[PDB]
């Protein structure tokens, strides 16, 4: 690509959710969808091969028609009370059709099929964007509407996506289907308390994007995108091994890092309310999420791998690559504990 | 649940005026000048208050000054005014600028007789600061009576109570 | 009533037509007429295959263009507006952006046909 | 650069004219005095009718019938 | 008004689900999408002539606006499809799975 | 919203366009503007969960002169007694209903 | 007495361009120093009707590799369009007054190519596919042009109503004001209709007689009268946008026999030039369109943006 | 002519099942054509020019690519349109069943509020203002230029910024 | 040419729609009680 | 109809057996339905046929599993008289447990399913019983 285009491309892709932020109308919501659908096309299909093809494909048509029943609830709010706003007192079937597109949008199972597919056709990049600030203007609108939501159904999405992200991932030796199970089973997590205090929604978004960058940052380092590739980082790159470890740790939630504070105090905000044995199930099937991140850091710490003999000339040549916000986005995860208070 | 009020028929029987629209036209001009403090009197009763049932006789005297002015204009000035309106109305939009020899005609003898002069451009455009001895209709739209908003609470804020209540941490 | 009876009036017409032209002569049908022409020799293959067309990109921007004919359109009712001056610089900006991505697709040889 | 612009004016006229005529119509508004009367007679055009105000005894300043030398007089649109 | 609004409401039904459920070709998803996008366009402007509400006509032309450009890089994706595997089937994209 | 720009700058991208009430381009009232605009000033200052049973009235009305179903109800009523009392050989309609008055003006 | 205003309306135009067919062979033949038909008739009045009886009854195709219903279908598509054209044209008092007459125009004419581009599809032929995609390109060469320069046209106009042009003109044509706007109006009504020098769908030195080739009777007349009627129609329409006759409220027989002038000269311009020039290549017709028409026009319209307001002369609505 | 309108609605919505049954992007653009017109003449039933002239332009203008791209990519050597398959032709025989069954059955589920045939053609148009000008669509729409500044800067934008998407992705 | 002919028409239109608000009360009024007649005829028919 | 489902509690255990019995059995097979489709969808068969003998088969199991489930609970309820008693729900499960392994030929998913119902059985009998509600609404 040449620098205007890029320019062109970022900066809509960067106006997108801006737009859907800033926007009372939904119609202008819907449009800042668009504009993230359209522009990231050409970043996810910049390698022009088969599966870059087949991802953006996946992409377009699967975005496309939540985008459209979007359009179709917004319609029919402007047709039963002329105005381009959800209020109170409009129809569970809209806001529910409403809540299933932009399921399909973000990932959460049962309509989850096209993420880790889509992730895996491309590079690491646009696979952060896709994971991280693609998330977040469809969580705008459901941030904007949280009280009139099924309290049902969004718990029923919410536990699905659990389990099937904790069995999906379970099996993955590819990496980048891994974050994106992982992105699926915290969705889940957001989304269960989205009607309940949702500042507790943004917290785990932000603590989700603060442990997938690095990540997948460090997947780019060498660009790993396999078991067997990570696991020969004792020889490339053996001082990421301990923030790899913890911030895997941290997305599978343990107590000292910072990825078990929201599990915990979604877990609070639940029992406040009585939710208390689907929040057992979560918590519950967070351990199995856990598990394949433990066989990861397994095969890549603490059992350290065999090498190659090509692997001595990266030893020889020098490297560049950590970009100075590795070692801040993954020291305020897995440290930021003693702040929570100051985080909720 | 509640009726609507509808007057009776005779309520509504006015000396009409059963013209049409071309000879209407033709003299629109002269029906500003003249005959404009019942128009626009009976305009500020119908959109101060938005009840047509209110502005009845308001619009009786409308058409009645209307009669008044198409009367003298009958007695005066009839067959130039035909003249005009009958030339006026073979155009399919029934404009003015067809038909400008005949305003010359209708304007000079309604000048002469009546004394009657025809509004410049734009007269006829600008709010006219009638007076009447009506009163001001006490809330239009029969707005109920607002519910009160949530009481705010007074005070000069202070640090919370034994700092955050979090789980276990003190400060 | 009018339009509708008009349009009508000349389907009535085409069909009326089409009935003439198919009805009136007299037919003398058989495979080898009724088989395509390819002049003078039978085709290699079938037409109802994949044609390479090399425009493509342009058809693709005469879409978007047709879009920015729909934003300009309603101009001859919005010059009657007051302010007169967000109008104007919204039309100016309009007609520049469209312009500056014609110069694009221009330089980067998207008008062009791939050879 | 004159050279060059008398080259472009002989190959590929048709850009010159393009570009010289977005900056004309860009820069002539800027420079006439006839461009505010346009945004005026979109304002004198009276499509919707003007509602009368009631009299509270202070409105000296508006007309009590329309022919009144009082108000918005549109002599500037005649003899323009 | 209720009874072609609700003939609109099924038809961008009859749409969707038409482009939910696929065939070998693709295009005929995008037209799928294409019909979606006129009856949302047709009832949201017969609301606003309805309603006499004139300051939400500016919406259906940006709803056409954007659904075009989505046909549009659906098209282009198309080609690519095209040149990847020259037929333009949709069961041709099943080595994301591996 | 969620980030509150436009009141942080008071500029009205769109905010200025969300109902019908709300400044056409020449001044005609989009319909039931007299309701949507009472259902608004009763909800303001109230938020939400207060204003859905305190302006309940304001919002049936504006609902009814939106949707306008009871007055489809209520004519399909009459029209249903009519024809059957045409049927029964009852009812006979007026001059002024079949196609024959004196027009008024 | 609608109906005898249609017949009024409609069987002249149809003697019109079975005259026009006359008119054109004659103008070639002196053009090509020869006569034309002085046979059939006194000086060939009677050639037209010879060859629509002489397609009527030869014996029509319906192949076997064909979609007969597209096949059937497209020519009446196409005649009825532009027999529907005709009808809100002012001469000076329309059949059908629209306030979008030009939208109109715009949508029957974008329609009317789908004719050529279905009959060239059913007809299962490589020629017939060749001429629709060429028919493809021609459209989407001229339809950006089209809209724009009617655009800025009308934007000294005030509305999209063609009565209204006839005030605009009243006492100058809008040709002087734009002729740049008329020249490119001129040559996209000369790709539209598919002329020459942009034919690119009947080449017959390229396609032997592209979305036709399978087309033999009656069918083929529909295609050729289709043709023969949008010319007199697009150049009815130069000479009522540009080339505004007089009005004179009293007398309308005047504006009818100006038109009828001002439209037999565009005309017979329309066979000079197909007699002048050769074919185009249709991706020279394309890069011409998008590489000098479209930015001139977009300039163009920019200068009948800013010249309503630094001149003061918005038009009025209605 | 009282059920112009349901007619209307009723073959858009025959026009998008047909559609929906996916054969070939022929027929399937065919269909998408019939429906747009149909769409511009209930739009213009409802009171609306513009907005139905600039659907049937706008969807002209789409489905003229859509033949020259299926012509290209989406061809097979039988292009399969509804006939071939006895399926496609017995789900469209059932759809329009199901249309009638489902009409006639919302038609007595309730006396009215979703389907009313005895009544039908008096609720189209709600309260036009009998006198009026500078009324029309179009007015709206130009307000893109004038009080809805915003979506013409949004919408430009999309354009702009898809020529370099779509240069980008074909690249 | 254009500038002079089109301010002209800016003129008539104002004479035309002057003529127009001359003319909103009488027709505002006539339509008042036309639509009242109207209500109470469809009133008096519903009570038999 | 919800009420034809709710009226699974309009009268305890250990009454009307059949209501109770093939509720639960069309709840089964409603269940056995939604599998079949995302299995049919999802990983599809060789034919129609195929399809249609998966989703018999997946659904008469289900039926199954709710009819012996009904069964056993409102049986254990009117023996041994105890309403009030999840151990009725957990054999009840046992039983449900034990026919998902006749109909899938296993004895290892049939301890598995007999353990893992029962308890989820026994858990619903007491969150009916203290008044744990599952999808609550926003209170605070
Ligand atoms: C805990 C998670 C551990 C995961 C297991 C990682 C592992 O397998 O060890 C690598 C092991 C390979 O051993 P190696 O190849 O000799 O190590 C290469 C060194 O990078 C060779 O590096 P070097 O010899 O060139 O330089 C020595 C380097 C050596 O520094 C290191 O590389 C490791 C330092 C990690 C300290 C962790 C302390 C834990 C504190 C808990 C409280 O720097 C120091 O001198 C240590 C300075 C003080 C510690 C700095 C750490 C700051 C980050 C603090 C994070 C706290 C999180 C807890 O396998
Ligand atoms: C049409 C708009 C969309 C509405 C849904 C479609 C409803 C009509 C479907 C009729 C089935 C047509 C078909 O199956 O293909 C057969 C044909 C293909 O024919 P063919 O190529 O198989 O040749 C047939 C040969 N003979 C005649 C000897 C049998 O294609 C069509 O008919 C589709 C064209 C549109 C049909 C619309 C007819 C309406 C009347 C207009 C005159
Ligand atoms: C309160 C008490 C609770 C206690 C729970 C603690 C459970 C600890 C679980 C550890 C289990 C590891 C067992 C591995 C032993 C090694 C066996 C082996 O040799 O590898 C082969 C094994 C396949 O064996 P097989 O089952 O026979 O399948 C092949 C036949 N076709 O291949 C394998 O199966 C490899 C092992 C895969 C492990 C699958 C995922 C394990 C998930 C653990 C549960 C997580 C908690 C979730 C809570 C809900
Ligand atoms: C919902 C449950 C669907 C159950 C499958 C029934 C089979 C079927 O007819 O629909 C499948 C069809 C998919 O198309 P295809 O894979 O090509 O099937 C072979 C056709 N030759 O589906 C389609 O092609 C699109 C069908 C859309 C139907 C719209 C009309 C609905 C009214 C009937
Ligand atoms: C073999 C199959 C061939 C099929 C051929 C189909 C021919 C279609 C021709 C293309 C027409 C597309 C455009 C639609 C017609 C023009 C629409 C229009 O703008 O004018 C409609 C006209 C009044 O519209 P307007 O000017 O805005 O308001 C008048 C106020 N006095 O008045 C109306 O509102 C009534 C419009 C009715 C349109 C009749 C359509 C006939 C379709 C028959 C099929
Ligand atoms: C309203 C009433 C609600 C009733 C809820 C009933 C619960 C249904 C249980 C979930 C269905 C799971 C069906 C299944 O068994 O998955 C099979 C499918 C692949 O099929 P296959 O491998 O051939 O079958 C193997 C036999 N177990 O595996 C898959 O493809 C995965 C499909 C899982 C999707 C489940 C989502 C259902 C919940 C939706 C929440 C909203």
């Amino acid at each position: 690509m040449n620098p205007i285009t890029l320019a062109i491309i970022y900066f809509t892709i960067f106006l997108g959710p801006v737009i859907t932020m800033s926007s009372t109308n939904l119609m202008l919501m819907w449009v800042g969808l668009e504009f993230s659908l359209l522009a990231i096309i050409p970043m996810l299909i910049n390698k022009k091969n088969p599966r870059s093809t087949e991802a953006a494909t996946k992409y377009f048509v699967t975005q496309a028609t939540a985008s459209m029943i979007i359009l179709l609830a917004i319609v029919l709010n402007y047709k039963q009370l002329g105005t381009w706003m959800f209020q109170q007192q409009t129809n569970g079937l809209i806001l529910n059709m409403t809540l299933m597109a932009l399921s399909m949008k973000l990932g959460l199972a049962p309509f989850h099929f096209w993420l880790p597919e889509v992730t895996q056709g491309i590079p690491l990049h646009m696979g952060l964007i896709l994971l991280t600030w693609q998330k977040i203007a469809p969580l705008s609108i459901l941030i904007q509407i949280y009280p009139l939501l099924n309290s049902t159904i969004i718990l029923m999405l919410a536990i699905t996506s659990i389990f099937m992200g904790a069995w999906g991932g379970l099996n993955q030796t590819q990496m980048r289907k891994i974050m994106a199970y992982s992105s699926i089973a915290h969705m889940g997590w957001m989304l269960a308390i989205l009607p309940y205090n949702p500042s507790l929604t943004l917290l785990n978004l932000m603590i989700y994007i603060i442990l997938t960058a690095p990540m997948f940052m460090a997947l780019m380092l060498n660009n790993s995108m396999t078991i067997n590739s990570i696991s020969l980082l004792w020889n490339k790159t053996p001082a990421m091994l301990t923030m790899i470890s913890l911030m895997l740790l941290s997305l599978g939630g343990l107590p000292p890092l910072t990825g078990f504070l929201p599990k915990w105090i979604i877990i609070t905000e639940l029992m406040k309310n009585n939710c208390l044995i689907m929040a057992t199930l979560m918590a519950m099937m967070a351990l199995l999420n856990l598990f394949f991140y433990t066989r990861l850091i397994y095969s890549t710490s603490l059992t350290m791998f065999p090498t190659n003999n090509n692997s001595k000339m990266m030893t020889h040549q020098t490297k560049t690559k950590p970009n100075l916000m590795f070692s801040t986005l993954a020291i305020m995860s897995t440290m930021t504990l003693p702040l929570a208070p100051q985080l909720i | 649940p509640g009726i609507v009020e509808l007057p009776t028929l005779e309520e509504l029987k006015v000396e009409e005026v059963k013209v049409s629209s071309a000879v209407l036209k033709a003299a629109a001009h002269h029906y500003g000048a003249q005959c404009d403090k019942t128009n626009k009197e009976f305009m500020l009763c119908r959109w101060e208050e938005k009840d047509p049932r209110r502005c009845l006789k308001e619009g009786k005297l409308v058409n009645g000054c209307a009669l008044n002015f198409f009367r003298q204009i009958k007695s005066h000035c009839a067959e130039p005014f035909t003249e005009y309106w009958t030339c006026l109305d073979y155009s399919n939009m029934q404009l003015f600028r067809h038909c400008r020899q005949q305003q010359a005609k209708f304007d000079q003898c309604v000048l002469d007789k009546l004394g009657w002069v025809r509004p410049d451009l734009g007269q006829l455009s600008k709010v006219t600061k009638v007076k009447t001895d009506r009163p001001l209709p006490e809330n239009p739209y029969h707005s109920r009576a607002r519910p009160e908003p949530n009481p705010v609470i007074e005070g000069d804020l202070k640090p919370a109570k034994h700092g955050t209540r979090f789980f276990f941490w003190t400060v | 009533m009018n339009l509708y009876t008009v349009i009508f009036i000349n389907i009535l017409l085409s069909l009326t037509l089409i009935l003439v032209a198919f009805w009136l002569p007299q037919m003398n049908l058989y495979s080898e007429k009724a088989n395509p022409y390819e002049c003078g020799f039978d085709p290699t293959s079938s037409a109802r295959l994949p044609f390479s067309m090399k425009f493509f990109l342009v058809a693709i921007t005469f879409l978007l263009f047709d879009l920015e004919i729909a934003l300009l359109l309603p101009l001859p009712w919005a010059i009657q507006t007051i302010k007169t001056s967000t109008m104007m610089i919204m039309a100016f900006i309009l007609v520049t952006i469209l312009s500056l991505g014609l110069a694009y697709e221009w330089t980067q040889k998207g008008l062009e046909w791939t050879e | 650069i004159s050279a060059f612009l008398k080259n472009a004016w002989a190959k590929e006229p048709v850009l010159v004219v393009s570009f010289s005529v977005w900056g004309l119509a860009i820069i002539m508004p800027m420079i006439s005095p006839y461009t505010k009367y346009a945004s005026m007679i979109n304002k004198a055009t009276p499509y919707n009718y003007p509602v009368p105000v009631r009299d509270d005894g202070n409105m000296p300043d508006v007309p009590s019938h329309p022919q009144d030398p009082l108000g918005p007089s549109l002599d500037w649109l005649k003899n323009l | 008004m209720p009874s072609t609004f609700f003939n609109l409401t099924m038809a961008f039904s009859l749409s969707l689900l038409g482009t939910l459920m696929f065939r070998s070709h693709l295009m005929s998803t995008l037209l799928c999408l294409e019909g979606m996008v006129l009856s949302l366009f047709i009832m949201t402007s017969v609301t606003s002539l309805n309603s006499n509400s004139m300051s939400s006509m500016p919406i259906p032309i940006t709803i056409l606006v954007f659904a075009a450009c989505e046909a549009a890089v659906g098209l282009a994706l198309l080609v690519k499809v095209s040149n990847t595997y020259g037929t333009d089937y949709v069961q041709n994209l099943n080595l994301l799975q591996c | 919203p969620f980030l509150d720009i436009q009141k942080k700058l008071g500029i009205s991208l769109d905010r200025h366009f969300m109902f019908l009430s709300a400044e056409q381009p020449y001044k005609n009232a989009a319909r039931c503007h007299a309701f949507e605009k009472e259902w608004i000033e009763c909800a303001h200052g109230i938020g939400g969960t207060r204003a859905k049973k305190e302006c309940k009235i304001e919002f049936d009305d504006f609902e009814e002169c939106l949707l306008r179903y009871k007055t489809m109800r209520r004519m399909h009523d009459i029209k249903k007694q009519r024809e059957k009392l045409m049927k029964e050989g009852k009812y006979t309609p007026p001059p002024h209903h079949s196609g024959r008055e004196e027009p008024r003006p | 007495m609608f109906f005898i205003n249609i017949l009024t309306l409609l069987v002249p135009i149809l003697i019109a361009m079975a005259f026009l067919t006359l008119v054109e062979r004659k103008i070639l033949g002196y053009m090509q120093l020869r006569k034309g038909p002085n046979i059939v008739g006194p000086y060939g009045i009677l050639q037209p009707f010879a060859d629509a009886m002489k397609l009527f009854m030869k014996e029509p195709m319906r192949p076997l590799t064909t979609s007969m219903s597209l096949f059937i279908i497209a020519p009446t598509l196409s005649l009825t369009l532009a027999l529907s054209l005709w009808v809100p044209l002012p001469m000076p008092h329309p059949l059908i007054n629209l306030n979008l007459g030009i939208l109109f125009i715009l949508a029957t004419s974008s329609l009317s190519v789908y004719s050529i581009l279905w009959s060239g599809w059913a007809s299962n032929s490589k020629y017939s596919l060749f001429g629709a995609l060429r028919a493809v390109a021609q459209t989407i060469s001229y339809e950006v042009t089209m809209a724009i320069i009617l655009l800025s046209v009308l934007l000294m106009n005030g509305s999209y109503s063609l009565q209204t042009l006839i005030t605009t003109q009243e006492h100058m044509w809008l040709l002087l004001p734009a002729w740049p706007m008329a020249m490119m109006w001129f040559i996209s009504t000369l790709a539209e209709t598919n002329r020459a020098p942009f034919d690119l769908t009947e080449g017959e030195s390229e396609l032997v007689s592209g979305f036709n080739v399978e087309y033999a009777a009656g069918p083929f007349a529909l295609f050729f009268m289709a043709e023969y009627t949008n010319i007199i129609l697009m150049n009815a329409l130069t000479t009522i946008i540009f080339l505004g006759p007089l009005y004179y409220i009293n007398l309308p027989e005047l504006y009818s026999t100006n038109f009828m002038m001002e439209a037999l000269l565009l005309s017979s311009t329309f066979l000079w030039i197909r007699a002048s020039y050769p074919r185009f290549r249709y991706d020279q017709l394309m890069h011409l369109l998008w590489k000098n028409f479209l930015p001139l026009t977009l300039a163009l319209c920019m200068w009948h943006i800013s010249l309503p307001i630094f001149t003061a002369g918005v038009p009025p609505y209605m | 002519m009282n059920n112009y309108i349901f007619v209307l609605s009723s073959l858009f919505l025959v026009g998008c099942l047909g559609l929906a049954l996916k054969p070939s992007p022929i027929y399937g653009g065919l269909g998408l054509i019939v429906s747009g017109f149909v769409g511009c003449l209930m739009v213009l039933g409802f009171g609306g020019s513009f907005l139905g002239l600039m659907v049937f332009l706008i969807y002209l203008g789409g489905m003229l690519v859509v033949f020259g791209y299926t012509t290209a990519m989406a061809t097979e050597e039988y292009p399969e349109t509804w006939g071939s398959n006895w399926l496609i032709l017995g789900f469209l025989v059932l759809g329009v069943i199901m249309e009638v069954f489902l009409i006639c059955v919302l038609n007595y589920y309730d006396e009215v509020g979703v389907i009313n045939l005895d009544g039908l053609g008096d609720w189209l148009m709600y309260e036009v203002d009998d006198v009026g000008v500078m009324l029309e669509g179009g007015i709206g729409v130009a307000a893109m230029y004038s009080c809805a500044t915003w979506m013409m800067v949004v919408a430009g934008w999309s354009l702009f910024a898809g020529i370099f998407i779509i240069i980008e992705i074909t690249r | 040419r254009m500038m002079r002919w089109n301010q002209e028409r800016r003129r008539l239109l104002i004479e035309d729609l002057e003529a127009r608000i001359a003319l909103m009360p009488l027709f505002q009024a006539e339509k008042d009680r036309r639509t009242l007649q109207i209500l109470r005829e469809n009133l008096e028919e519903e009570a038999i | 109809v919800k009420r034809f489902f709710e009226s699974y509690h309009e009268v305890p255990d250990g009454t009307q057996c059949h209501r109770k019995t093939y509720i639960t059995t069309a709840l089964g097979g409603i269940c056995g339905i939604i599998g079949s489709a995302y299995s049919v969808s999802l990983n599809p068969a060789d034919s129609t046929l195929e399809a249609v003998a998966r989703v018999g088969r997946y659904t008469f199991t289900a039926a199954a599993i709710g009819a012996m489930f009904g069964l056993t609970t409102c049986v254990s309820a009117q023996v041994r008289e105890k309403p009030d008693d999840p151990l009725n729900y957990f054999i009840g499960g046992c039983a449900g447990g034990l026919t998902l392994g006749a109909r899938t030929h296993s004895y290892g998913t049939a301890a598995m399913g007999c353990v893992y119902m029962g308890t989820a059985a026994a858990l619903f009998k007491i969150g009916k019983l203290e008044g744990w509600e599952l999808f609550p609404t926003p209170k605070v």
